[PDB]
Protein backbone atom coordinates (compact mmCIF):
# COMPACT_ATOMS: atom_id res chain seq x y z
CA UNK A 1 0.00 0.00 0.00
CA UNK A 2 1.49 3.49 0.98
CA UNK A 3 5.11 3.07 1.87
CA UNK A 4 7.06 5.17 4.25
CA UNK A 5 10.64 6.27 3.86
CA UNK A 6 12.39 7.51 6.94
CA UNK A 7 15.72 9.32 6.91
CA UNK A 8 18.44 9.61 8.46
CA UNK A 9 18.89 5.96 9.36
CA UNK A 10 20.88 7.13 12.37
CA UNK A 11 21.88 10.33 14.12
CA UNK A 12 24.56 11.31 16.57
CA UNK A 13 24.26 14.52 18.52
CA UNK A 14 25.49 16.11 21.71
CA UNK A 15 23.51 17.10 24.71
CA UNK A 16 21.99 20.51 24.00
CA UNK A 17 22.01 20.00 20.19
CA UNK A 18 18.98 20.21 17.95
CA UNK A 19 18.31 17.52 15.39
CA UNK A 20 15.78 16.64 12.76
CA UNK A 21 14.39 13.37 11.43
CA UNK A 22 12.08 13.29 8.41
CA UNK A 23 9.24 11.13 6.93
CA UNK A 24 8.44 10.89 3.24
CA UNK A 25 5.28 9.18 2.11
CA UNK A 26 4.87 7.53 -1.27
CA UNK A 27 1.38 9.10 -1.37
CA UNK A 28 -0.65 11.93 0.13
CA UNK A 29 -1.35 11.06 3.74
CA UNK A 30 -3.07 14.36 4.60
CA UNK A 31 -1.89 15.17 8.19
CA UNK A 32 -2.25 11.50 9.33
CA UNK A 33 1.37 10.98 10.40
CA UNK A 34 2.21 9.83 13.91
CA UNK A 35 5.69 9.71 15.49
CA UNK A 36 6.79 7.14 18.04
CA UNK A 37 9.74 6.87 20.45
CA UNK A 38 11.05 3.40 21.19
CA UNK A 39 13.47 2.95 24.02
CA UNK A 40 15.19 -0.47 24.27
CA UNK A 41 13.07 -2.97 26.18
CA UNK A 42 9.86 -0.94 25.79
CA UNK A 43 6.82 -0.77 23.54
CA UNK A 44 6.90 2.42 21.38
CA UNK A 45 5.56 5.57 23.01
CA UNK A 46 3.50 8.07 21.06
CA UNK A 47 5.12 11.49 20.84
CA UNK A 48 3.33 13.30 18.08
CA UNK A 49 -0.01 12.67 16.52
CA UNK A 50 -1.78 14.11 13.55
CA UNK A 51 1.56 15.58 12.28
CA UNK A 52 2.10 18.24 14.97
CA UNK A 53 0.14 17.61 18.18
CA UNK A 54 2.01 16.40 21.21
CA UNK A 55 0.69 13.58 23.27
CA UNK A 56 0.00 14.44 26.85
CA UNK A 57 3.11 13.99 28.98
CA UNK A 58 5.52 14.48 26.07
CA UNK A 59 8.32 17.02 26.84
CA UNK A 60 8.08 20.42 25.12
CA UNK A 61 11.45 19.89 23.45
CA UNK A 62 9.65 17.68 20.93
CA UNK A 63 7.82 19.23 18.04
CA UNK A 64 7.09 18.64 14.41
CA UNK A 65 5.16 19.70 11.36
CA UNK A 66 4.39 18.78 7.81
CA UNK A 67 2.00 18.47 4.96
CA UNK A 68 1.10 16.09 2.22
CA UNK A 69 3.98 13.63 1.59
CA UNK A 70 6.59 15.36 3.85
CA UNK A 71 6.94 15.64 7.62
CA UNK A 72 9.64 16.58 10.14
CA UNK A 73 10.40 15.63 13.74
CA UNK A 74 12.43 18.21 15.55
CA UNK A 75 14.07 17.53 18.84
CA UNK A 76 15.66 20.54 20.51
CA UNK A 77 17.82 20.67 23.62
CA UNK A 78 18.63 16.95 23.43
CA UNK A 79 19.07 15.34 26.81
CA UNK A 80 20.93 12.05 27.70
CA UNK A 81 17.46 10.53 28.20
CA UNK A 82 16.37 11.06 24.55
CA UNK A 83 17.94 7.84 23.34
CA UNK A 84 15.57 5.96 21.12
CA UNK A 85 14.63 4.72 17.73
CA UNK A 86 12.08 7.07 16.21
CA UNK A 87 9.38 5.78 13.88
CA UNK A 88 7.07 7.23 11.15
CA UNK A 89 3.47 5.82 11.15
CA UNK A 90 1.01 6.36 8.32
CA UNK A 91 -2.61 6.21 9.56
CA UNK A 92 -4.19 7.39 6.33
CA UNK A 93 -5.34 4.00 4.90
CA UNK A 94 -6.42 0.62 6.36
CA UNK A 95 -3.19 -1.48 5.89
CA UNK A 96 -1.34 0.83 8.24
CA UNK A 97 2.42 1.06 7.68
CA UNK A 98 5.61 2.21 9.41
CA UNK A 99 9.00 3.59 8.29
CA UNK A 100 12.33 1.93 9.10
CA UNK A 101 13.19 3.68 12.36
CA UNK A 102 15.86 6.30 12.97
CA UNK A 103 18.40 5.52 15.65
CA UNK A 104 19.39 8.63 17.65
CA UNK A 105 22.45 8.45 19.92
CA UNK A 106 23.11 11.15 22.54
CA UNK A 107 26.65 12.45 23.56
CA UNK B 1 -5.75 3.94 33.92
CA UNK B 2 -5.71 1.81 30.69
CA UNK B 3 -3.37 -1.13 30.57
CA UNK B 4 -2.87 -3.94 28.15
CA UNK B 5 -1.31 -7.23 29.27
CA UNK B 6 -0.16 -10.15 27.15
CA UNK B 7 0.49 -13.87 27.42
CA UNK B 8 1.16 -16.87 25.19
CA UNK B 9 3.08 -20.21 24.88
CA UNK B 10 6.47 -18.56 24.42
CA UNK B 11 7.70 -21.38 22.19
CA UNK B 12 6.04 -22.43 18.93
CA UNK B 13 7.47 -25.16 16.70
CA UNK B 14 7.74 -24.66 12.92
CA UNK B 15 4.49 -25.43 11.11
CA UNK B 16 2.46 -25.04 14.31
CA UNK B 17 -0.03 -22.38 15.20
CA UNK B 18 1.02 -19.33 17.19
CA UNK B 19 -1.61 -18.05 19.57
CA UNK B 20 -1.46 -14.95 21.75
CA UNK B 21 -3.97 -13.33 24.06
CA UNK B 22 -4.16 -9.62 25.16
CA UNK B 23 -6.24 -8.63 28.15
CA UNK B 24 -7.62 -5.15 28.20
CA UNK B 25 -8.01 -3.50 31.62
CA UNK B 26 -9.62 -0.15 32.45
CA UNK B 27 -11.15 0.16 28.96
CA UNK B 28 -14.28 -1.81 28.04
CA UNK B 29 -13.39 -3.63 24.86
CA UNK B 30 -16.98 -3.60 23.60
CA UNK B 31 -18.01 -0.08 24.56
CA UNK B 32 -15.19 2.27 23.60
CA UNK B 33 -15.90 2.03 19.86
CA UNK B 34 -12.14 1.93 19.33
CA UNK B 35 -10.02 -0.33 17.22
CA UNK B 36 -7.77 -2.91 18.77
CA UNK B 37 -4.42 -3.60 17.05
CA UNK B 38 -1.68 -6.19 16.86
CA UNK B 39 1.90 -5.09 15.95
CA UNK B 40 5.23 -7.01 16.01
CA UNK B 41 9.02 -6.61 15.82
CA UNK B 42 11.21 -9.26 14.30
CA UNK B 43 14.87 -9.16 15.48
CA UNK B 44 16.80 -6.37 13.67
CA UNK B 45 13.67 -5.17 11.85
CA UNK B 46 11.28 -2.33 12.76
CA UNK B 47 7.58 -2.22 13.60
CA UNK B 48 5.22 -4.24 11.43
CA UNK B 49 1.48 -3.84 11.71
CA UNK B 50 -0.38 -7.16 11.88
CA UNK B 51 -4.06 -6.30 11.91
CA UNK B 52 -6.99 -5.02 13.93
CA UNK B 53 -10.46 -5.68 15.16
CA UNK B 54 -13.25 -3.18 15.83
CA UNK B 55 -15.21 -3.33 19.08
CA UNK B 56 -17.57 -5.61 17.12
CA UNK B 57 -16.27 -8.44 14.93
CA UNK B 58 -15.25 -6.39 11.89
CA UNK B 59 -11.64 -7.33 11.30
CA UNK B 60 -8.89 -6.21 8.88
CA UNK B 61 -5.42 -7.63 8.23
CA UNK B 62 -2.02 -6.85 6.77
CA UNK B 63 -2.33 -8.47 3.28
CA UNK B 64 1.08 -10.18 3.63
CA UNK B 65 -0.50 -12.47 6.24
CA UNK B 66 -3.80 -13.00 4.42
CA UNK B 67 -3.20 -16.75 3.99
CA UNK B 68 -2.09 -17.24 7.64
CA UNK B 69 -3.85 -14.80 10.01
CA UNK B 70 -6.99 -14.62 12.08
CA UNK B 71 -7.96 -12.07 14.78
CA UNK B 72 -10.90 -12.23 17.16
CA UNK B 73 -12.20 -10.87 20.44
CA UNK B 74 -14.21 -12.09 23.40
CA UNK B 75 -16.21 -9.24 24.86
CA UNK B 76 -16.99 -11.20 27.99
CA UNK B 77 -13.38 -11.18 29.14
CA UNK B 78 -12.13 -7.99 27.53
CA UNK B 79 -9.75 -10.11 25.46
CA UNK B 80 -8.16 -9.97 22.05
CA UNK B 81 -6.41 -12.80 20.34
CA UNK B 82 -4.07 -13.42 17.46
CA UNK B 83 -3.73 -16.67 15.57
CA UNK B 84 -1.07 -17.43 12.93
CA UNK B 85 -0.97 -20.71 11.03
CA UNK B 86 2.08 -22.28 9.36
CA UNK B 87 4.46 -20.44 11.66
CA UNK B 88 8.13 -20.30 10.75
CA UNK B 89 11.43 -18.71 11.76
CA UNK B 90 10.35 -15.39 10.21
CA UNK B 91 7.56 -15.15 12.78
CA UNK B 92 9.92 -14.86 15.75
CA UNK B 93 9.06 -11.47 17.14
CA UNK B 94 7.99 -9.36 20.02
CA UNK B 95 4.27 -9.14 19.71
CA UNK B 96 2.36 -6.16 21.01
CA UNK B 97 -1.34 -5.24 21.40
CA UNK B 98 -2.39 -1.56 21.26
CA UNK B 99 -5.43 0.70 21.44
CA UNK B 100 -6.36 2.99 18.55
CA UNK B 101 -7.78 6.38 19.53
CA UNK B 102 -8.63 9.35 17.32
CA UNK B 103 -8.81 13.10 16.67
CA UNK B 104 -11.78 14.44 14.64
CA UNK B 105 -10.11 16.22 11.74
CA UNK B 106 -10.58 17.92 8.39
CA UNK B 107 -9.95 14.63 6.60
CA UNK B 108 -11.95 12.42 9.00
CA UNK B 109 -10.96 10.68 12.18
CA UNK B 110 -7.21 10.78 12.57
CA UNK B 111 -6.10 7.59 14.24
CA UNK B 112 -3.15 6.92 16.60
CA UNK B 113 -1.96 4.28 19.12
CA UNK B 114 -1.77 5.64 22.65
CA UNK B 115 -1.89 2.61 24.92
CA UNK B 116 0.46 -0.26 24.25
CA UNK B 117 1.01 -3.40 26.26
CA UNK B 118 4.43 -4.62 27.34
CA UNK B 119 4.38 -7.28 24.66
CA UNK B 120 5.70 -10.79 24.66
CA UNK B 121 8.32 -12.78 22.81
CA UNK B 122 7.47 -15.70 20.68
CA UNK B 123 10.30 -17.92 19.57
CA UNK B 124 9.88 -20.28 16.68
CA UNK B 125 12.31 -23.21 16.80
CA UNK B 126 12.91 -27.06 16.58
CA UNK C 1 -19.08 16.00 -1.49
CA UNK C 2 -15.70 14.69 -2.64
CA UNK C 3 -13.97 16.02 -5.76
CA UNK C 4 -10.81 15.05 -7.52
CA UNK C 5 -8.29 17.39 -9.11
CA UNK C 6 -5.34 16.77 -11.43
CA UNK C 7 -1.76 17.51 -10.50
CA UNK C 8 -1.87 20.71 -12.54
CA UNK C 9 -4.82 22.06 -10.60
CA UNK C 10 -3.19 22.61 -7.23
CA UNK C 11 -4.49 26.13 -7.01
CA UNK C 12 -8.06 24.90 -7.48
CA UNK C 13 -7.66 21.89 -5.23
CA UNK C 14 -6.40 24.17 -2.51
CA UNK C 15 -9.25 26.59 -3.10
CA UNK C 16 -11.73 23.72 -2.82
CA UNK C 17 -10.10 22.37 0.28
CA UNK C 18 -9.92 25.78 1.90
CA UNK C 19 -13.59 26.31 1.15
CA UNK C 20 -14.60 23.00 2.71
CA UNK C 21 -12.32 23.43 5.73
CA UNK C 22 -13.57 26.98 6.06
CA UNK C 23 -17.18 25.93 6.18
CA UNK C 24 -16.33 23.12 8.54
CA UNK C 25 -14.70 25.64 10.91
CA UNK C 26 -17.69 27.93 10.66
CA UNK C 27 -20.17 25.19 11.37
CA UNK C 28 -18.06 23.52 14.03
CA UNK C 29 -17.72 26.91 15.67
CA UNK C 30 -21.40 27.63 15.38
CA UNK C 31 -22.34 24.19 16.68
CA UNK C 32 -20.03 24.35 19.66
CA UNK C 33 -20.74 27.94 20.43
CA UNK C 34 -24.45 27.40 20.22
CA UNK C 35 -24.25 24.42 22.51
CA UNK C 36 -22.21 26.34 25.07
CA UNK C 37 -24.35 29.49 24.89
CA UNK C 38 -27.47 27.47 25.19
CA UNK C 39 -26.21 25.34 28.02
CA UNK C 40 -25.38 28.47 29.95
CA UNK C 41 -28.84 29.85 29.29
CA UNK C 42 -30.53 26.51 29.95
CA UNK C 43 -29.05 26.27 33.35
CA UNK C 44 -29.85 29.96 34.07
CA UNK C 45 -33.38 29.32 32.75
CA UNK C 46 -33.93 26.52 35.16
CA UNK C 47 -32.51 28.39 38.13
CA UNK C 48 -34.64 31.37 37.15
CA UNK C 49 -37.76 29.22 36.95
CA UNK C 50 -37.25 27.75 40.38
CA UNK C 51 -36.77 31.27 41.75
CA UNK D 1 11.51 39.09 -14.96
CA UNK D 2 11.88 37.79 -18.44
CA UNK D 3 14.67 39.87 -20.07
CA UNK D 4 13.76 38.21 -23.32
CA UNK D 5 10.02 38.85 -24.04
CA UNK D 6 7.99 35.83 -23.40
CA UNK D 7 5.50 33.87 -21.43
CA UNK D 8 5.63 31.21 -18.81
CA UNK D 9 2.97 28.50 -18.80
CA UNK D 10 1.35 27.48 -15.59
CA UNK D 11 3.31 30.25 -13.96
CA UNK D 12 0.74 30.89 -11.29
CA UNK D 13 0.75 27.14 -10.61
CA UNK D 14 4.55 27.22 -10.16
CA UNK D 15 4.33 30.15 -7.80
CA UNK D 16 1.78 28.12 -5.81
CA UNK D 17 4.23 25.17 -5.73
CA UNK D 18 6.88 27.41 -4.22
CA UNK D 19 4.71 27.98 -1.15
CA UNK D 20 5.68 24.41 -0.19
CA UNK D 21 9.40 24.86 -0.85
CA UNK D 22 11.92 26.20 1.66
CA UNK D 23 15.04 25.26 -0.17
CA UNK D 24 16.23 24.17 -3.55
CA UNK D 25 19.51 22.57 -4.29
CA UNK D 26 20.50 23.63 -7.72
CA UNK D 27 21.79 20.56 -9.57
CA UNK D 28 23.50 20.54 -12.88
CA UNK D 29 21.51 18.06 -14.97
CA UNK D 30 22.57 18.68 -18.55
CA UNK D 31 25.98 20.41 -18.48
CA UNK D 32 26.10 22.74 -21.39
CA UNK D 33 29.39 21.21 -22.44
CA UNK D 34 27.56 17.99 -23.35
CA UNK D 35 25.87 19.59 -26.33
CA UNK D 36 28.81 18.89 -28.61
CA UNK D 37 26.61 19.15 -31.67
CA UNK D 38 25.17 22.60 -30.92
CA UNK D 39 26.06 26.19 -30.21
CA UNK D 40 25.54 26.89 -26.48
CA UNK D 41 26.88 30.46 -26.57
CA UNK D 42 23.97 32.40 -28.09
CA UNK D 43 22.04 35.31 -26.56
CA UNK D 44 20.40 38.65 -27.32
CA UNK D 45 20.64 42.40 -26.69
CA UNK D 46 17.56 42.29 -24.49
CA UNK D 47 19.45 40.24 -21.76
CA UNK D 48 22.79 41.98 -22.43
CA UNK D 49 25.15 42.86 -19.65
CA UNK D 50 27.35 45.91 -20.09
CA UNK D 51 26.60 45.92 -23.83
CA UNK D 52 27.39 42.23 -24.36
CA UNK D 53 24.42 40.11 -25.66
CA UNK D 54 23.56 37.46 -23.15
CA UNK D 55 20.97 35.05 -21.85
CA UNK D 56 19.43 33.47 -18.80
CA UNK D 57 22.13 32.01 -16.54
CA UNK D 58 20.50 28.62 -15.76
CA UNK D 59 19.53 27.72 -19.36
CA UNK D 60 21.02 26.90 -22.73
CA UNK D 61 19.73 28.44 -25.90
CA UNK D 62 20.63 25.78 -28.40
CA UNK D 63 21.26 27.05 -31.89
CA UNK D 64 22.78 25.77 -35.13
CA UNK D 65 26.45 24.78 -35.23
CA UNK D 66 28.28 25.14 -38.48
CA UNK D 67 25.62 24.52 -41.14
CA UNK D 68 23.10 22.35 -39.27
CA UNK D 69 21.03 21.49 -36.18
CA UNK D 70 21.35 17.76 -35.35
CA UNK D 71 18.44 16.52 -33.34
CA UNK D 72 19.13 17.60 -29.81
CA UNK D 73 18.62 14.95 -27.21
CA UNK D 74 19.24 14.43 -23.54
CA UNK D 75 17.83 13.01 -20.37
CA UNK D 76 18.13 12.86 -16.63
CA UNK D 77 17.21 9.81 -14.33
CA UNK D 78 16.58 11.89 -11.07
CA UNK D 79 18.88 10.02 -8.71
CA UNK D 80 19.44 13.28 -6.76
CA UNK D 81 17.45 11.95 -3.81
CA UNK D 82 14.26 14.05 -4.22
CA UNK D 83 11.62 15.33 -6.70
CA UNK D 84 13.12 17.92 -9.03
CA UNK D 85 11.81 21.01 -10.81
CA UNK D 86 12.72 21.24 -14.45
CA UNK D 87 12.09 24.29 -16.64
CA UNK D 88 12.55 24.43 -20.41
CA UNK D 89 11.23 26.50 -23.24
CA UNK D 90 10.46 27.12 -26.90
CA UNK D 91 11.69 29.99 -29.03
CA UNK D 92 9.10 31.79 -31.24
CA UNK D 93 10.87 33.87 -34.00
CA UNK D 94 9.03 36.75 -35.58
CA UNK D 95 10.01 35.75 -39.08
CA UNK D 96 11.05 32.72 -41.09
CA UNK D 97 14.36 34.50 -41.61
CA UNK D 98 15.07 34.39 -37.87
CA UNK D 99 14.06 30.74 -37.66
CA UNK D 100 16.48 29.88 -40.38
CA UNK D 101 19.48 31.79 -39.08
CA UNK D 102 19.07 30.32 -35.62
CA UNK D 103 18.07 26.72 -36.44
CA UNK D 104 18.22 25.88 -40.25
CA UNK D 105 15.12 23.70 -39.88
CA UNK D 106 11.76 25.48 -40.05
CA UNK D 107 9.14 22.76 -39.45
CA UNK D 108 10.55 22.09 -35.99
CA UNK D 109 9.20 20.75 -32.76
CA UNK D 110 10.16 20.33 -29.16
CA UNK D 111 9.14 17.07 -27.45
CA UNK D 112 9.41 16.44 -23.76
CA UNK D 113 8.24 13.66 -21.49
CA UNK D 114 8.40 11.55 -18.32
CA UNK D 115 6.32 8.68 -16.97
CA UNK D 116 3.45 11.22 -16.54
CA UNK D 117 4.37 14.11 -18.88
CA UNK D 118 3.73 14.01 -22.57
CA UNK D 119 4.06 17.26 -24.51
CA UNK D 120 4.90 18.40 -28.00
CA UNK D 121 5.12 22.03 -29.02
CA UNK D 122 5.94 23.76 -32.26
CA UNK D 123 7.11 27.37 -32.75
CA UNK D 124 4.76 30.10 -33.86
CA UNK D 125 6.68 32.20 -36.35
CA UNK D 126 4.90 35.51 -36.77
CA UNK D 127 5.04 39.29 -36.61
CA UNK D 128 4.33 40.60 -33.14
CA UNK D 129 4.82 44.08 -31.49
CA UNK D 130 8.27 44.66 -30.12
CA UNK D 131 8.83 44.17 -26.42
CA UNK D 132 12.23 45.11 -24.97
CA UNK D 133 13.30 45.76 -28.59
CA UNK D 134 12.42 42.27 -29.84
CA UNK D 135 9.55 41.11 -32.05
CA UNK D 136 10.11 37.54 -30.89
CA UNK D 137 8.75 35.64 -27.90
CA UNK D 138 10.10 32.84 -25.71
CA UNK D 139 7.73 30.37 -24.02
CA UNK D 140 8.66 28.53 -20.83
CA UNK D 141 7.13 25.36 -19.40
CA UNK D 142 7.86 23.23 -16.39
CA UNK D 143 7.41 19.84 -14.81
CA UNK D 144 8.22 17.98 -11.65
CA UNK D 145 10.30 14.96 -12.28
CA UNK D 146 9.55 12.38 -9.67
CA UNK D 147 12.04 10.28 -7.86
CA UNK D 148 13.92 7.77 -10.05
CA UNK D 149 11.89 8.93 -13.04
CA UNK D 150 13.53 9.96 -16.30
CA UNK D 151 12.91 13.11 -18.27
CA UNK E 1 -13.97 29.66 -50.14
CA UNK E 2 -10.19 30.06 -49.77
CA UNK E 3 -8.14 28.14 -52.48
CA UNK E 4 -5.49 27.30 -49.88
CA UNK E 5 -6.15 24.25 -47.71
CA UNK E 6 -3.22 24.10 -45.26
CA UNK E 7 -4.20 27.46 -43.80
CA UNK E 8 -3.78 29.19 -40.50
CA UNK E 9 -4.91 32.25 -38.65
CA UNK E 10 -2.32 34.06 -36.52
CA UNK E 11 -3.11 36.82 -34.10
CA UNK E 12 -1.11 38.69 -31.50
CA UNK E 13 -0.36 41.68 -29.28
CA UNK E 14 2.29 42.42 -26.67
CA UNK E 15 0.62 39.72 -24.48
CA UNK E 16 -1.40 37.61 -26.95
CA UNK E 17 0.15 34.93 -29.06
CA UNK E 18 -2.18 32.52 -30.86
CA UNK E 19 -2.20 30.39 -33.96
CA UNK E 20 -5.16 28.32 -35.06
CA UNK E 21 -5.80 26.08 -38.02
CA UNK E 22 -9.18 24.97 -39.42
CA UNK E 23 -10.62 21.56 -38.68
CA UNK E 24 -12.14 20.34 -41.94
CA UNK E 25 -14.50 17.48 -41.16
CA UNK E 26 -17.99 16.04 -41.39
CA UNK E 27 -20.20 17.17 -38.54
CA UNK E 28 -24.03 17.01 -37.96
CA UNK E 29 -25.94 19.85 -39.50
CA UNK E 30 -26.95 22.74 -37.29
CA UNK E 31 -29.20 25.44 -38.76
CA UNK E 32 -28.79 23.59 -42.09
CA UNK E 33 -24.99 23.76 -42.11
CA UNK E 34 -22.41 21.02 -41.54
CA UNK E 35 -19.76 23.66 -40.90
CA UNK E 36 -18.74 25.47 -37.73
CA UNK E 37 -17.35 28.93 -36.98
CA UNK E 38 -15.10 29.52 -33.96
CA UNK E 39 -14.81 32.91 -32.28
CA UNK E 40 -12.06 34.18 -29.99
CA UNK E 41 -11.39 37.47 -28.28
CA UNK E 42 -8.78 39.63 -26.64
CA UNK E 43 -8.43 42.94 -24.90
CA UNK E 44 -6.04 45.21 -26.63
CA UNK E 45 -4.44 47.47 -24.11
CA UNK E 46 -3.85 51.13 -24.49
CA UNK E 47 -1.32 52.07 -27.20
CA UNK E 48 -0.78 48.38 -27.92
CA UNK E 49 -1.00 46.97 -31.42
CA UNK E 50 -2.97 43.97 -32.56
C1 LIG F 1 17.68 5.13 -12.50
O1 LIG F 1 18.42 4.78 -11.28
C2 LIG F 1 17.79 3.70 -10.48
C3 LIG F 1 18.71 3.53 -9.26
O2 LIG F 1 19.99 2.99 -9.59
C4 LIG F 1 17.63 2.38 -11.32
O3 LIG F 1 16.73 1.51 -10.57
C5 LIG F 1 17.29 0.23 -10.01
O4 LIG F 1 17.29 -0.85 -10.99
C6 LIG F 1 17.84 -2.14 -10.49
C7 LIG F 1 17.82 -3.13 -11.66
O5 LIG F 1 18.79 -2.80 -12.65
C8 LIG F 1 16.99 -2.63 -9.26
O6 LIG F 1 17.55 -3.83 -8.72
C9 LIG F 1 17.01 -1.51 -8.16
O7 LIG F 1 16.20 -1.93 -7.04
C10 LIG F 1 16.42 -0.17 -8.74
N1 LIG F 1 16.52 0.90 -7.72
C11 LIG F 1 15.53 1.75 -7.42
C12 LIG F 1 15.74 2.81 -6.38
O8 LIG F 1 14.43 1.68 -8.00
C13 LIG F 1 16.87 2.72 -12.65
O9 LIG F 1 16.80 1.54 -13.47
C14 LIG F 1 17.63 3.84 -13.44
N2 LIG F 1 17.01 4.14 -14.73
C15 LIG F 1 16.55 3.99 -15.95
C16 LIG F 1 15.91 5.14 -16.67
O10 LIG F 1 16.66 2.90 -16.52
Amino acid sequence: DIQMTQSPSSLSASVGDRVTITCRASHNIQNFLNWYQQKPGKAPKLLIYAASTLQSGVPSRFSGSGSRTDFTLTISSLQPEDFAAYYCQQSYGLPRTFGQGTRLEIK
Amino acid sequence: QVQLRESGPGLVKPSQTLSLTCTVSGDSISNGGLYWNWIRQRPGRGLEWIGYIYYNGVTTYNPSLRSRIAISLETAKNQLSLRLSSVSAADTAIYYCAREGWVPDYGGRNYYLDFWGQGTLVTVSS
Amino acid sequence: VGKEFSNLERRLENLNKKMEDGFLDVWTYNAELLVLMENERTLDFHDSNVK
Amino acid sequence: GLCYPGSFNDYEELKHLLSSVKHFEKVKILPKDRWTQHTTTGGSRACAVSGNPSFFRNMVWLTKKGSNYPVAKGSYNNTSGEQMLIIWGVHHPNDETEQRTLYQNVGTYVSVGTSTLNKRSTPDIATRPKVNGQGGRMEFSWTLLDMWDTI
